């Protein structure tokens, strides 16, 4: 039985633990979860689980695991109830270079001072050399991805990219410039699968993303407040927080459920198990999972409390999510 | 008239994008618009809309009508009022909700403001209702219900 | 402006965030990984060097920046008994 | 063909002409609370009226 | 004398009155901006509210 | 406000020929009094004692009283004006 950790900070995860753990248990899963903290985490494990991470131990968390972006998934809108969003297959993608780095935003001629000037000078030079080559090869892998992510997803013939781009900062600037060499420079997949990649404003995209998220596959947003605006949106819009599965991809691959403060509902993180499973090659038990998740949804429709119509408790829902699997 | 009406068909099914860099919203439809959206939309839709075609593209052509409408009165909310101020977090049945508790919320902090601010009760009250008149009439809101909010605002503080 | 807006632009100073914090772990971490690139381009004694303060860096991150902190403290405690003994004229 | 002249004469797929803004006239008072920084906001506003 | 400019936007700063105005302008900063002409000439209100923001 | 009277005054100096008086310059320095605009001012109670004009020391002192609010106030010039430069050449920096 494999031992994939699992870090979780707060008494939400830490009951969250005992309801997975029961979850996994009676779907007959040959692994197991181990309780750590985001800061003690052992690395050179590749795949793992979590819980909602703030913006700094999010930082951590990537800086340790060589992280680069940010996906989100919300299928859990099919099973929301009164569902303005059903069968909601498109994708959020963004960038973390901000929480991996918040500081990357930032006489007389004699022949010692201007030396010394020159010195200081190089050294900057160095330094801020590394960091936007840092910044721009992030920026390229959230790009790379979102574009395999669009070339995978099954074309309908428009295989839409929307790219939020307020223009302005040097996070914009930067992300310009990269969507500009990509597309100039590859255009080849892009121009075969027909991928349309389109950066807009951002009260151009998310009324979009809004009234239409049919007309979109892919959205990509940078660090920006407005990315994070956007990306909290899309994490609302398709239940609410908990409802979505978060995930986090670079040199490693986490998965997480996104959740505010009051709310309990664990539906992201089931999904978030489900996928996990289906990357290690558990298919079975995560489609008995989502069977589960469906059963409790719409034969039992027990509703957790937070959301709207039914209401339940946390623990009785994975109770039935459980007996559901089993 | 028709002609309006099929553009706004057109607009929210999506066949269609708006002759600028414009975005879709309640606000920036309506402004063109009659002020009589919803209720105009959906005459024109039952009249000479439902019967031409199949019952069976009609069904799913309502169905994708009302989530539009529905879409759309959630995009009256502004951005960083649905996002950061916690209006969506929950979901689309408790927007309304959530944003009742903003509102109250949000006044009371006002008022504890104006009071910490000034003193003098009757004062703090007095100017709170300039400010909460002169929001509503300036966001094209009514002066009954301004006033009742105002009042419940005070109540419940 | 069209449309009834359902709610009304009221703000609080205490509802704008202003935090201003300051973190100290993803910078040792860039920093981590900055001397690693620069841990291709040194020579033998630089590599052995720059091997030795990767070991540092780890052995800050396994404590959780205590030592590192402590250092800090030794630094500012060699300083703060450093400035008073050159005021020769108080 | 005055039915479908009338129908043609106006375009709803477009938007229409705001009113004109007059001067700005920033008070002192916000000017001396603000010195440098009202320019900034102004040119994010002209972004933003433009774009947004 | 870098610091004799400093000293003068000491000197600048330290007033009474900005202080007063600081207090009287966050409290109620409806009063200086052209709030009328703003939402008028304004198709969306959530330029005018980012701007108050 | 001040520009339509000056071009009335240049379509009466230059067009027709007739020249205003002191009644003319003395609208004109009324409204450069309710603007505020106190170097606009001076420059018309300069110009009506070179055309031999006298001001009303009423607006006078109030063009006066202008310039002391400005002077106490910082308003003397624009804040645009009085902010660094760009040490570096750069496109961008210097705002074109």
């Amino acid at each position: 039985a494999k031992t994939i950790p699992f870090v979780a900070s707060t008494a939400l995860g830490e009951r969250l633990f005992a309801g997975v753990q029961k979850v996994l248990a009676a779907a007959k899963a040959p692994v197991s979860l181990v309780q750590t903290d985001a800061k003690f985490a052992p690395a050179d494990a590749k795949y793992l689980l979590a819980e909602p991470l703030s913006a700094a131990a999010t930082g951590e968390l990537a800086n340790k695991y060589g992280l680069s972006s940010k996906v989100t998934s919300g299928a859990a809108s099919q099973f929301y109830p009164n569902s303005i969003y059903p069968s909601l297959n498109v994708e959020v993608v963004q960038n973390l270079y901000a929480l991996s780095n918040p500081a990357f935003s930032s006489t007389v001629k004699d022949e010692s001072a201007i030396k010394l000037a020159e010195l200081q000078k190089e050294t900057e030079r160095n330094i801020s050399s590394f960091f936007r080559d840092e910044a721009n090869k992030s920026v390229q892998a959230t790009l790379r991805l979102a574009c395999d992510k669009a070339i995978k997803t099954k074309a309908d013939k428009k295989t839409v990219m929307v790219v939020t781009k307020p223009h302005g900062d040097a996070f914009d600037d930067l992300l310009a410039q990269v969507t500009k060499s990509e597309s100039d420079g590859r255009a080849d997949e892009l121009r075969n699968s027909s991928v349309s990649v389109e950066p807009t404003l951002v009260g151009n995209a998310w009324p979009k993303l809004v009234m239409f998220p049919e007309g979109v596959n892919v959205v990509v947003c940078g660090p920006n407040a407005s990315g994070d605006q956007v990306a909290q949106l899309f994490v609302g819009i398709a239940g609410g927080t908990g409802m979505v599965a978060q995930q986090l991809v670079g040199d490693a691959v986490v998965f997480t459920s996104a959740n505010a403060e009051d709310n309990e509902n664990p539906t992201g993180a089931l999904l978030a198990a489900s996928n996990l499973l289906t990357a290690l090659g558990h298919e079975a038990e995560a489609k008995k999972i989502a069977a589960a998740v469906a059963k409790a949804y719409t034969t039992d429709r027990i509703l957790p409390k937070e959301l709207p119509g039914g209401k339940a408790d946390l623990e009785a829902f994975i109770d039935a999510v459980a007996k559901h699997a089993s | 008239d028709a002609v309006k009406f099929q553009t706004l068909y057109n607009v929210l099914t999506g066949k269609q994008h708006l002759k600028d860099q414009v975005p879709v919203k309640d606000c920036n439809l309506t402004a063109i618009f009659g002020a009589s959206w919803k209720a105009d939309l959906n005459k024109w839709f039952d009249s000479e809309y439902a019967p031409k075609l199949p019952a069976a593209e009609r069904d799913s052509a309502k169905k994708s009508l009302d989530l539009y409408l529905k879409r759309v009165d959630l995009t009256r909310y502004t951005r960083e009022e649905l996002t950061t101020y916690g209006i969506l977090a929950c979901g689309p049945g408790k927007v309304d909700a959530l944003t009742e508790k903003h509102l109250l919320e949000t006044g009371k902090a006002r008022l504890e403001e104006l009071t910490a601010g000034l003193g003098n009760k009757d004062e703090g009250v007095n100017a709170f209702r300039k400010e909460v008149e002169q929001e509503g009439k300036y966001a094209n809101w009514p002066a009954e219900k301004s006033k009742a909010l105002a009042d419940k605002v005070i109540a419940a503080s | 402006v069209s449309g009834v807006a359902p709610t009304i632009y009221l703000r609080s100073k205490a509802a704008l965030p202003a935090t201003s914090t300051t973190d100290v772990r993803p910078q040792l971490y860039a920093l981590q990984r900055f001397a690693k690139a620069q841990l291709k381009t040194a020579t033998e004694a630089e590599r052995a060097a720059i091997e030795a303060d990767i070991a540092r860096y780890q052995e800050y991150l396994d404590s959780d920046l205590e030592k590192l902190k402590q250092d800090v403290a030794e630094d500012t405690a060699k300083k703060q008994k450093l400035i008073p003994l050159l005021d020769r004229y108080p | 063909a005055l039915a479908k002249a009338s129908a043609a004469q106006v375009d709803w797929t477009s938007l229409p002409a705001a009113p004109p803004r007059p001067s700005p006239s920033a008070p002192d008072t916000l000017i001396r609370l603000l010195g440098s920084v009202v320019d900034d906001l102004a040119d994010a506003d002209k972004v933003e009226q433009k774009y947004g | 004398n870098v610091y004799a400019p400093m000293a003068e936007k000491l000197a600048l700063k330290s007033n009474p009155e900005l202080k007063v105005l600081f207090k009287e302008a966050l409290l109620q900063p409806a009063k200086l901006l052209p709030l009328d002409v703003d939402y008028q000439c304004s198709h969306d209100r959530e330029v005018v509210e980012a701007k108050r923001d | 406000k001040f520009a339509a009277m000056m071009d009335i005054l240049e379509e009466m100096d230059a067009r027709s020929g007739i020249k205003p008086n002191a009644e003319s310059w003395g609208y004109v320095l009324k409204e450069l009094v309710q603007a505020g605009d106190f170097r606009l001012g001076w420059v018309c109670i300069a110009g009506m004692k070179s055309l031999g004009i006298t001001p009303d020391q009423a607006l006078v002192d109030a063009n006066e009283a202008n310039a002391a609010k400005a002077k106490a106030a910082g308003t003397d010039f624009p804040a645009y004006l009085k902010k660094a430069a760009p040490e570096s050449f750069d496109t961008k920096a210097w705002g074109i």
